[PDB]
């Protein structure tokens, strides 16, 4: 059924079921591992709005959860605290055990509102939402995560194979061609956002208007 | 682990009389008890299931009841055929028997 | 209709062994389970062991666990019992017995074989 | 497409066993300083094929999770191992 | 007793893999139209013995669940498999 | 310990532990499966009252849960929403993940009351309560299910092996020789129930008094 | 140090199968009278080494639990078994 | 990785990974077992205060849970129902499934208060807290338990291998060199506690002042 | 650039077998997946089976499951297809086809081989 | 499991006209549909991905849309080259085809 | 009472191998664990590897992982250490050392063997 | 992964004086530190466990303390025997040593 990857002579192969190995003795299980991977490696437009475009909502489907043992650093983590504009929550709480993605570089924390037509928040292409050593089909309320995927692997019997910035936002529409965005520096000072703006550029703007108020 | 207690050990009584027999246990049991008969050489026979459900082809004189640990077996209007030896089979947690109960005449 | 056939009796020395065979007819031999109970002379009863209606589940008394091996054959409408390492206490009348209930429940027994007064010396 | 041949990861020290007494919780760290942070600069196209592999694996993975009632799966790799055993025995 | 020799069931498509892109959740069905609905008209007494078998199995099954603290068991068949392995190896 | 069934030459056998197979290679696990089965196949009196007679209550025992992969269609599903006549709940809520029995034909939904002497609702003979791909020792509040059992099986390496009516009721006593029953057509129109009445007959009576009010 | 060479324990009857019909819940005990209470008077230093062994095992045990996200582990012994299989096959 | 113990010829050995056995066929898994063990066997000072000294509090660490199949009788069980002196709870509730340690001899139940600086209650040396067939890294609010450890074992294919007193207390400080203690006989009658006092001695004092009030 | 090479055609008897080989060039042969579709004369299309971009995942139509065995070779920039037990219905033009998307998604096909009008008698 | 329905079966029309073609299914589908062309002997060609995303190197006359089950394909200002046979490839759950759609002149 | 016996010294070529044996007496050899530490001349200390009190758990420093193999024998009241593939850096005084605590905890060491100034050429 | 820092490197001082020695680390540690002595040729000896628990058969002059990273070792009223070289053994996460600390006279 499911694929599985191997490491023979420090390089890669692939085999579902039928490809024998009279070589890989599979000495134990600690070499057998499962690995997450972020999509930043694929190099998508990792701005804020496309995220909203890369996602969606619906209902009738549950969440599901899975375990991996290791992943990748995050140049763009994401957390959300959103309510429907009536005042009710969009998202469900994060259950016990789950915690934010531990190892971030730019936490794109957000609040805002919008019609959350759907009691859960899936990825559009069917990606994951990568928490501490865990993935989901969906997002949980008020918790850091990252986008990524998973693979499963075998290893041979030789070896094994920090600031955490905060960033804030506001927005509306939120799953719409009318979706709005804003960037925080202060209580009051905000700005209309563009896809151009990087974390570094906005971090720089924590000096410009940080001086000019 | 559980043990029964037939009581009385036996009886020496005559036809037409009514008799009850008791059967106790070391632990509480539901209506999951049985009764039997057999004679000195005969293969046995079943009498009641669950402690009250009479069997087919049996006189209605045969009757018993109880719950927990105390359990009974009352029969009026005896017969010669009724003077077999009778037994009390637990089947709650293990199919346990006990000392049995013999019958005779004076 | 229910026609048990308890095999005859045989003498076996202490420590020996034996294969009993009780046969049955008059019903669906598979739909019901069977067991074994013994009565030594001048004694009461004692459950031995039991089987599912199909042979998956086995159940043995503690006193004879491992010493005795129950088995049946649905196809032949036949029961068996293999036994070994036999002590003097095993001298008794072993009966093949049928349940009241059906489908490997209801240990309480409906019928009773003829019995076989097995002996040791 | 784009692909980062380099890699930097955050494994756990499930073993390695470079351990004194800090294994105890009460005197141990909370949740951090616990994940080893290993780097990598090996074969470049290796990891590109790897990222590819994961992106492909996603499909059957979702089908699997869809195809149960479990919330928090943990039983995959054990199942794969025993599958391999049968596939060899 | 009564016994329906016929049978009609609701399996899942755990595999079968007749899959396009609907494996994704967001564009997939909710919980229905997902279970294959296979029919059966094979050997009649087969399924009667089968129903019998389940009714018998119930006993040890309850004893097992009684004999743990787990709520939501999922580990049976894996245990049976590895038991069979040992029983052969 | 536990039994297990096999399929050799498209027919059945049985084996606990000791019966070898030098034949069944057991190529994989997807062939290894676990199956639920409804008691309708055994053909009991599948009326409403005997259900109450086929069940009971107690306490001191927990619930337990188990997984199966497939089962059987239901000619009689059952759901319950019952309170103690004082006003308190009899049953506990259904935890997360669990959902109604998916594939029904006659949903015998019910409400009512009665002394629920026992904080859980077991089956009497020790059957199950079959939810979506899951069984229980007990019932959960406000959720469809069915009665049935389970078996475990191996298969060879060849192959693999809609309306959902609603029905409503009321009742009291509920675990008693004094248990009462009623059948709904309207807000007000009900009837004293009998074990004779089938789903089809009552469905027909959704025409007779549906006309005569 | 001190060490009790004697031992008295509270196992379960996971099997033993000395069972009638009380396996059913509704007519069964609640949670008690279910654990067998076996005694022991075997080799004295045996159990002292045993207690020692557990006290040693604690370390890797905590590291393991620390090294996951599971709450309620149940998968240890199965993992050990399959490890032994690989170690032999 | 992890150790594991064996029973060859009714005595003990040890082996992590590499020590073969061409002998132990490992016929099945029911022989494979996991066992808890109480520290009373090691014979520590099993008074009340040292418990508080044998423990502590912190935060940032989760709880973890594990299963064993059997353990040991308890000459000293322990249960706790403690709040911070402000009035708030110290401990978290015991989740579902978990229950008190079943098999006790002297239940040293307690209440009291004190600064519970740390949202969880670990053992100091890194022991366990042994509930019904389960251990924890921590304690749960209002539940019996015991202190102990675990080992894992194999067995060969031969065989397998009551009052529950109540006791009550009060105390403050509770993780301090200022920790106080009291022993209950009545509503009002208490006494300053000493490490000398055993369960038997205090049980005797349920006669002395039980007479003298 | 994208240069499929559908092999030539061969006659095979009923029940026989065959190994197709389509070759490709003009891109990263590994980054994309492939499949097979057939068109009998005077007929529409019919998907046969498909592969991952690397060979892990396979996918087969129901009508030919087990009868046909897909395979590729990333190193040789080559596709294959092994087939057997062949019926008359299999007489058709089998095309090697490339996806629009990349990395074993997007079954919808970009390119089309030349086709080979396979026959049975 | 799913089946399509090309409609109309074909057309016999002339240059410059505008034509739409429909394509239905037995079950609801997103914008996960495609279109093709091929001629009596020619290897086919792709036209649209997702039901609206036109391909490279294709005239802009080619256009279609829809959702759920109903799906369209509208082309104005036809050509001789446009008079191939066209097809409608599901790829929601299985890469399904159907009866295709032929084109000609009076 | 605690009487360590560090073995004598031997010269071994580079890449060679060796089996050390430290013996002990004065206590329960099983109840305590042991380890190895080295001091090259004019240098400080360096932990090598360690063992449980019974031999289950092993622990090795990173610098020598796989190169060195610790072992003991509870029955003989004896320690060992197998080593191989030896470099020049390994030239040092290897001590067998006992813990303060008991039962395979308390890496901090109570006693110290005599040491053996192992060499490479 | 963790590293220590003995400080001072050594000392050249005379009898009767009191001396403290420091010992730092790269990461915070509890009272899980030790101290030792050894001379140019002698097998070493233990002095303190846990950073304050003195050993048996040792003068009470030996004393130290600390927490986290900073850790001390104060001894009044020195002796000739006290003029060995001393060391500082981490045992928090790995049994780490460092540069040691030598003693002498002017
Ligand atoms: C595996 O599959 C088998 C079927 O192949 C199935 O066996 C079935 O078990 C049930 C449970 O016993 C059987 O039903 C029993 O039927 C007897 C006799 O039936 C006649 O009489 C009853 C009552 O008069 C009528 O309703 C019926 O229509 C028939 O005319 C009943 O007497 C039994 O009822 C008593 O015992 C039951 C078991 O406790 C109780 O459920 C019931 O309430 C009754 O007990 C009450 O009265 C007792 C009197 O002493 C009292 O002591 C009790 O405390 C209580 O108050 C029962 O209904 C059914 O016939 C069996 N089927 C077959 C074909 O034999 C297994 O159940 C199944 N395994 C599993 C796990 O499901
Ligand atoms: C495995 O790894 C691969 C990469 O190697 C990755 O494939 C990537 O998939 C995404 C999803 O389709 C691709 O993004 C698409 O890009 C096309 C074309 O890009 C140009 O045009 C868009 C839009 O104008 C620009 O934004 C872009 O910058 C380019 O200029 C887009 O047209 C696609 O958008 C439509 O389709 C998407 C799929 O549904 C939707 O997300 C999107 O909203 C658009 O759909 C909308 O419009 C439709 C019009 O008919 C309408 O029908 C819909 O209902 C909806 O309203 C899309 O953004 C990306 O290019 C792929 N990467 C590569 C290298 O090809 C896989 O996703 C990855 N696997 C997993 C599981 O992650
Ligand atoms: C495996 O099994 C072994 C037993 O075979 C068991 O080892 C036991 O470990 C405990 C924990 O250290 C040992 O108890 C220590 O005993 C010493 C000395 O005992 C005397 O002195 C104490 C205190 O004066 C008296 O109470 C006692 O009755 C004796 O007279 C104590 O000094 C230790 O206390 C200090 O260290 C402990 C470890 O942190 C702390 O729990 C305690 O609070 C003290 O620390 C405090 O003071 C320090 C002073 O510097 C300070 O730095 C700290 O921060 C803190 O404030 C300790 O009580 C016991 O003797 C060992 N048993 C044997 C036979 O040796 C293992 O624990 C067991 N494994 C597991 C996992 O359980
Ligand atoms: C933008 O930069 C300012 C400083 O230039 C940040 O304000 C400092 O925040 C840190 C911790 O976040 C505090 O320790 C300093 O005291 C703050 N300094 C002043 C002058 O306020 C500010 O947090 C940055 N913006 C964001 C969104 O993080
Ligand atoms: C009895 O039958 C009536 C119709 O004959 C049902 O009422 C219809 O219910 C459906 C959906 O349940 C609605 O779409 C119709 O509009 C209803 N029609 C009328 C005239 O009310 C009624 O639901 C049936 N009874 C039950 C219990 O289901
Ligand atoms: C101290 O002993 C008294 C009796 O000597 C206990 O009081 C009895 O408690 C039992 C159950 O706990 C009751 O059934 C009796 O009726 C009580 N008798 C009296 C006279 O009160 C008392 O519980 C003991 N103390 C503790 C803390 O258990
Ligand atoms: C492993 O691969 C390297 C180059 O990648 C090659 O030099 C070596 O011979 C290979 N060895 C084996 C055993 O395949
Ligand atoms: C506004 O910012 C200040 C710090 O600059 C902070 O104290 C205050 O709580 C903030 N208020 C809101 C509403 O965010
Ligand atoms: C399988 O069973 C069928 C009849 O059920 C029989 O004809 C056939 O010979 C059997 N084959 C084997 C291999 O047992
Ligand atoms: C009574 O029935 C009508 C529909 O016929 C419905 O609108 C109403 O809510 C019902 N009321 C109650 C109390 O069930
Ligand atoms: C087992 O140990 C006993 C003593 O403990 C000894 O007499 C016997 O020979 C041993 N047998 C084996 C097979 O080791
Ligand atoms: C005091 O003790 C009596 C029993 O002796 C009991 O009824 C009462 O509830 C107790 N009160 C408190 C506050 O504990």
């Amino acid at each position: 059924s499911i694929p599985l990857g191997v490491i023979h002579n420090s390089t890669l192969q692939v085999s579902d079921v039928d490809k024998l190995v009279c070589r890989d003795k599979l000495s134990s299980t600690n070499q057998l591992r499962s690995v997450g991977l972020n999509l930043e490696g694929n190099g998508v437009a990792t701005d804020v709005p496309s995220v909203t475009k890369r996602w969606g909502f619906r209902s009738g489907v549950p969440p599901k959860v899975v375990n991996y043992e290791a992943g990748e650093w995050a140049e763009n983590c994401y957390n959300l605290e959103i309510k429907k504009p009536d005042g009710s929550e969009c998202l469900p709480a994060a259950p016990d055990g789950i915690r934010g993605f531990p190892r971030c570089r730019y936490v794109h924390k957000v609040s805002g509102t919008g019609p959350c037509a759907g009691d859960f928040a899936f990825h559009k292409e069917g990606a994951f939402f990568l928490y501490d050593r865990l993935a989901s089909t969906v997002i949980y309320r008020g918790t850091t995560f990252a986008e990524g995927v998973v693979a499963f692997l075998i290893l041979p019997q030789a070896k094994k194979d920090y600031y955490s910035t905060t960033i804030r936002y506001q927005a509306t529409g939120f799953g719409t061609n009318e979706t709005e965005y804003l960037f925080e520096v202060d209580n009051l000072t905000y700005v209309q956002l563009e896809s151009r703006f990087t974390p570094q550029f906005l971090l720089q703007l924590n000096e410009t208007i940080y001086a000019s108020g | 682990d559980i043990v029964l207690t037939q009581s009385p050990s036996t009886l020496s009584a005559s036809v037409g009389d009514r008799v009850t027999i008791t059967c106790r246990a070391s632990q509480s049991i539901s209506s999951w008890l049985a009764w039997y008969q057999q004679k000195p050489g005969e293969a046995p026979k079943l009498l009641i299931s669950d402690a009250s459900s009479l069997e087919s082809g049996v006189p209605s004189r045969f009757s018993g009841s109880g719950s927990g640990t105390e359990f009974t077996l009352t029969i009026s209007s005896l017969q010669p055929d009724d003077f077999a030896t009778y037994y009390c089979q637990q089947y709650y947690s293990s199919p346990t028997f006990g000392g049995g109960t013999k019958v005779e005449i004076k | 209709q229910v026609q048990l056939v308890q095999s005859g009796v045989t003498l076996v020395q202490p420590g020996g062994s034996l294969r009993v065979s009780c046969a049955a007819s008059g019903f669906t031999f598979s739909s019901y389970a069977m067991s074994w109970v013994r009565q030594a002379p001048g004694k009461g009863l004692e459950w031995v062991s039991a089987i599912s209606g199909l042979g998956g589940s086995t159940y043995y008394a503690d006193s004879v666990k491992g010493r005795f091996t129950i088995s049946r054959d649905n196809s032949k409408n036949t029961l068996y019992l293999q036994m070994n390492s036999l002590r003097a206490e095993d001298t008794a009348v072993y009966y093949c017995a049928k349940d009241h209930r059906v489908w490997a429940a209801g240990y309480h027994f409906d019928y009773w074989g003829q019995g076989a007064l097995v002996t040791v010396s | 497409p784009k692909c980062n041949p380099n890699l930097h990861f955050w494994t756990t020290q499930d073993e390695g066993a470079a351990i004194g007494l800090a294994w105890i919780p009460y005197f141990g760290p909370a949740a951090e300083g616990i994940y080893t942070e290993g780097l990598m600069h090996n074969q470049d196209g290796l990891i590109c094929g790897l990222r590819q592999l994961a992106n492909e694996t996603t499909q059957a993975l979702q089908l699997f999770l869809r195809a149960t009632t479990e919330l928090r799966t943990f039983s995959i790799l054990n199942r794969k191992a025993i599958d391999f055993l049968l596939q060899r025995w």
